[PDB]
Parts: structure tokens; C-alpha cells; sequence
């Protein structure tokens, strides 16, 4: 697969 | 040349998203929005009037309060909007406030590419990344036996003589998954393959 990035986003 | 809507919506359906597939859209996307399910999207980067540039992913985990980007290339926000002109914020906005209790979210996106820098696969990539993510919404991007069959290669190496075998040899695999899993591409397997071409902006 691929390797990847996780951000909190607040609204 | 590329793969229509039409096309993604069949694979999408053969690969058993149909309980959890809300549509191709174009960038105008209007996000996850009709209750907390879930729910996963193809997006295209341009609007309906450009006629259609390149294909998205979109995946939201109601356990786990996070929504997936793919993109077969592993761009950044950043190199999304330089080189596509898309933006999906607004569509993150519309998601969270009607989703999120207190209106945040994750947001996962792929730092490689699968993709080689002139393929036309890009909608079928997306396609196989729905099926990873309509069984194993915990794990879609990696670690899980369909995206397992892909090899991931750091965006930042893309357009590299190194791992264009590498895009190539992803390419025949994700062939041979949808040839697998999907009625609608074994029906349509010789066309799909020129069009989709390894590549295909070599040859227009
Ligand atoms: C990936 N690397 C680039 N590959 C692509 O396939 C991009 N192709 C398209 O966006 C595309 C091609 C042909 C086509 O119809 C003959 C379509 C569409 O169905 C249209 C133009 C109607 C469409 C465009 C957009 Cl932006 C969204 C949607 Cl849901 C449909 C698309």
C-alpha cells in the first residue's frame, strides 16, 4: 500500500 | 483517453461499494453529509465543464472519525492546488459540521504514488483503494490484503527512472485485481487497458 498522513482538522 | 463516470461507477458497484458509494462527482463535491454512515466518493480535481482531469478517492470512517483522501499520486494539499487547481476544505467543512459532534475529524492521505507520471489508470486506482477501504475502513491506505498488492513509492520520487518499474509492475497488478473482482471490467478489460494505458500522455 501506501504510506500517509493524519492531520486533526477542526471547523 | 482516462476512464468516464459511467465506467467508475460499474467497477465501484462490482467491488461492493454499492451500499456505501455516494456518486462521481466533479471538485464540487458536496462532501458526507447525509448522516454518519459509511460512505465513500470518487472526486474528480476539475469541474463537469472541463470535461474532466483527474481522480480522487474519498472515504469517511464513522468508527473512527476520519475521512481518507486518495490520490493515486500521494500529492500534497499544497501540490493539489498548484497543479490541479483543487481544493476539498470547503467539502471537509460541509462533512465535519454536519458529522462530528465537535466539528474535527482526521484527515489521511497518501504521501506516495502508485502511479506512474503518464499513466491514464488514475479513476481505477481510486476504484481499488474504495474496495480496501469498503472492507477495512480502519486500515485502507496500508496493511490490508488489497492494497497490499500495491507498492507504494514516495510522491517526492514520482517522475524518477528508478521506480517507473515499480509504477509499471503496479499497474499490471491493479489490472489483474479489477480483471478478478469486477464483471464490468473483464467485459471491457481491451478497452479500459488502451485507454488507462500505463502511458497514456505519451500517446495522445
Ligand atoms: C487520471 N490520471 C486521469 N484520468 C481520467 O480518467 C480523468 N478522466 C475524466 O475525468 C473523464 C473522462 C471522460 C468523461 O466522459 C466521456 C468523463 C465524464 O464522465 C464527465 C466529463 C461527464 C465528468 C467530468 C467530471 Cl469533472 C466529473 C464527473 Cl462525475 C463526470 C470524465
Amino acid at each position: 500500500g501506501v504510506k500517509s498522513l493524519k492531520r486533526r482538522r477542526c471547523y | 483517453s482516462g476512464s468516464s463516470e459511467q465506467e467508475l461507477a460499474a467497477i465501484v458497484r462490482d467491488l461492493g461499494c454499492g451500499p456505501y458509494f455516494l456518486g462521481t462527482h466533479d471538485k464540487r463535491f458536496p462532501g458526507f453529509l447525509a448522516g454518519n454512515k459509511l460512505a465513500c466518493a470518487i472526486v474528480n480535481t476539475a469541474g463537469r465543464e472541463t470535461g474532466g482531469v483527474h481522480w480522487l478517492a474519498f472515504g469517511w470512517n464513522p468508527r473512527s472519525r476520519t475521512c481518507y483522501m486518495f490520490d493515486p499520486f500521494g500529492f500534497s494539499d499544497r501540490r493539489l492546488k498548484q497543479i490541479y487547481s483543487f481544493e476539498y476544505e470547503a467539502m471537509l467543512r460541509r462533512s465535519a459540521l454536519a458529522l462530528s459532534p465537535d466539528r474535527c475529524l482526521s484527515l489521511e492521505q497518501s504521501t506516495q504514488t502508485v502511479q506512474g507520471p503518464d499513466s491514464a489508470a488514475c479513476g481505477l486506482f481510486c476504484c481499488m483503494f474504495l474496495h480496501a477501504f469498503v472492507h477495512w475502513p480502519d486500515r485502507p491506505m496500508d496493511g490490508n490484503p488489497t492494497m497490499n498488492l500495491l507498492t507504494g513509492v514516495p510522491n517526492g520520487m514520482l517522475q524518477s527512472p528508478q521506480v517507473l518499474p515499480t509504477l509499471r509492475r503496479n499497474q499490471e497488478k491493479l489490472y489483474r485485481f479489477l480483471a478478478h473482482h469486477s464483471p464490468y471490467f473483464r467485459s471491457h478489460r481491451a478497452a479500459i487497458e488502451h485507454a488507462t494505458a500505463f502511458d497514456k500522455m505519451k500517446q495522445l
